[PDB]
């Protein structure tokens, strides 16, 4: 990923008041990841018979 | 007079102790039923997943 120059610019401080970046930023990067799975329902009992 | 009427013979007390087997009537609960066994799961294929 590819930040941006609004990012680097507020990165830093020196904003004015009631500006939002007059103090130091810090991101962080979350992913998520969504997926198929197969469930067994036999023998009143279940479970994922590749996990 | 008549012949009074009591106990004589002393009996047979058998010396030690004998024994019971104090088991559980039916067991049914503190033990599972091979099923919902917690920390494992039934419904997998054999190991041959990481072969």
């Amino acid at each position: 990923v590819t930040m941006s120059p609004e990012s680097v610019v507020a990165a830093a401080g020196g904003g004015n008041n009631n500006s939002g970046y007059n103090e130091p930023q810090r991101f962080a990067l979350v992913v998520i990841a969504v997926n198929h799975n197969v469930i067994r329902i036999m023998n009143g009992s279940m479970g994922f018979p590749i996990l | 007079k008549r012949r009074p009427h009591a106990q004589n013979h002393a009996g047979y007390k058998i010396k030690y102790c004998k024994q019971v087997p104090l088991i559980p009537l039916h067991g049914g609960d503190y033990i599972l039923n091979h099923w919902e066994t917690r920390g494992v799961d039934r419904m997998r294929i054999p190991g041959i997943q990481h072969a």
